[PDB]
């Protein structure tokens, strides 16, 4: 999830 | 937690500081726009848009306290709702327009180029017709903006997230007295502005259905965060 | 004249309009089809909307609307208003919904129908939030008639609208100082029970998307009142 | 014509 992504930075 | 110990005054300070900037669109405005054209241009921007916004969420209040799994459902549930109500936001001093970026600023007739887009414009335009009617103050704005992402999906760690909920209501009416409303008009102002929330609720589930329209229609490919986090609502 | 009413007399007003609980047709022999279910749930709700048409003449304000703006508000609002209804009733039944004294399900049962499990689901979480704040029926009533004129006022007399909205708000926190709460507590609980009506619009519009999914699956016919109350949203 | 119309005015 890309948004996993961003979010772990 | 920290958000909980915050005054009021410091969490406008920190929601005011945590904002996103306004981005610019591509676009050229020689020439008019064609479907495709225009689902370009506002899907590239939502996308960009949808970078800042999830950096943006990391600085409110509370928000990082939460787990990963929490902050993520927060936000697939909350995205739309929140790039919304800042596009509407952006448009208030606009009338009839919505300020889509700097030099992309649109009427509905322009939103007529997209199929099924002016009925969400048309709304949208109510929403910041409603606001501009409302006086909407900036720290008015980015309080209900947080009160998005925690209350949307908040479905223990949601105790916490209602703690920092009564926070930001803490926070709103303490704004209105310092406006010299009373305590009735406190209240009514309150009501008024959280009634608009469930008005922004629904131009998100009806923007939703369409997004993924246009998936299915292949007019415009859509992002690869986009399309993540539209499919999280299936 | 709803806005000459005190408090109190608000409250006694939409007590007195409250609609009644209809049962369901009865010994459908357990256990359900998709089909008989839908049809079961499709003939009560059918009939609900009969007595909600006429609760809503009854609700303060409302009967002083032209008639196009009657049907306009009932037409955005109508299933927002069977939902909160419905888990209203379902309060005192944790784990299940009482759709009718002779019909009580719990999630299992909601997937006999394709889809509605989900629904099922956020109906049973917004029932459990309304049982951890102790929702009162004084507080319900007010909540549905919010919902009643507030959905549909941003798709338009808007003014009377949002006075007889603001009447229902101090209504609210009349009834929360006779339960002792502080001033803080008044306004903490008011912005926690209108943020609800946000996941009620929310249970609403995908609750919408579906019923319009089954139609075209003609697995059931939908009556003509509800197909009609159905299409408005399109 | 609505039914809605019917109902609501009766
Ligand atoms: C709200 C918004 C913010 C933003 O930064 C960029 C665009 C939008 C809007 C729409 C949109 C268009 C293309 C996208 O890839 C994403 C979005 C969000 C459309 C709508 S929508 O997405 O909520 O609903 C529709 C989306 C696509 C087509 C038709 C409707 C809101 C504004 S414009 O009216
Ligand atoms: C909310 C409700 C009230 C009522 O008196 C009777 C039924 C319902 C519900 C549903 C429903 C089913 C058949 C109908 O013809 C009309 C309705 C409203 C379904 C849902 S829904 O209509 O909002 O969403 C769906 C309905 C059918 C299938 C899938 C989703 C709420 C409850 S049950 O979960």
């Amino acid at each position: 999830k890309i948004l996993h992504r961003l979010l772990q930075d | 937690s920290l958000a909980l110990s915050l005054t009021a005054d410091q969490m406008v300070s920190a929601l005011l500081d945590a904002e996103p900037p306004i981005l610019y669109s591509e676009y050229d405005p020689t020439r008019p726009f064609s479907e495709a054209s225009m689902m370009g241009l506002l899907t590239n921007l939502a996308d960009r848009e949808l970078v800042h916004m999830i950096n943006w969420a990391k600085r409110v209040p509370g928000f990082v306290d939460l787990t990963l799994h929490d902050q993520v459902h927060l936000l697939e549930c909350a995205w739309l709702e929140i790039l919304m109500i800042g596009l509407v936001w952006r448009s208030m001093e606009h009338p009839g327009k919505l300020l889509f970026a700097p030099n992309l600023l649109l009427d509905r007739n322009q939103g007529k180029c997209v199929e099924g887009m002016v009925e969400i414009f048309d709304m949208l335009l109510a929403t910041s017709s409603r606001f501009r009617m409302m006086n909407l103050q900036g720290e008015e704005f980015v309080c209900l903006k947080s009160i998005i992402l925690l209350n949307s999906g908040v479905y223990e760690e949601k105790d916490h997230i209602h703690r920092v909920l009564d926070k930001i209501t803490d926070t709103l009416i303490h704004l209105m007295a310092k406006a010299g409303l009373t305590l009735q008009q406190q209240h009514q102002r309150l009501a008024q502005l959280l009634l608009i929330l469930s008005h922004i609720r629904h131009m998100s589930n009806k923007g939703m259905e369409h997004l993924y329209s246009m998936k299915c229609k292949n007019v415009v490919p859509l992002s690869d965060l986009l399309l993540e986090m539209l499919d999280a609502h299936r």
